[PDB]
């Protein structure tokens, strides 16, 4: 319960994080 | 709380990924 939506929130916001900063 | 958290944490990211998004996006504006 609680691990899944915590590495959910660490993989998305780290592939999106990576996008954004090498867009930028 | 298996499909709860999933797809509520879904679009909490998604809010979290516009939010950081916008405020990476017009510092940008500021010195262009």
């Amino acid at each position: 319960a609680e691990e899944e939506f915590n590495i959910e929130k660490g993989r998305l916001v780290q592939t999106q994080r990576l996008k954004i900063m090498e867009y930028y | 709380r298996k499909n709860r958290r999933l797809k509520q944490a879904k679009e909490e990211a998604q809010a979290e990924i516009e939010q950081y998004r916008l405020q990476r996006e017009k510092e940008f504006k500021a010195k262009e």
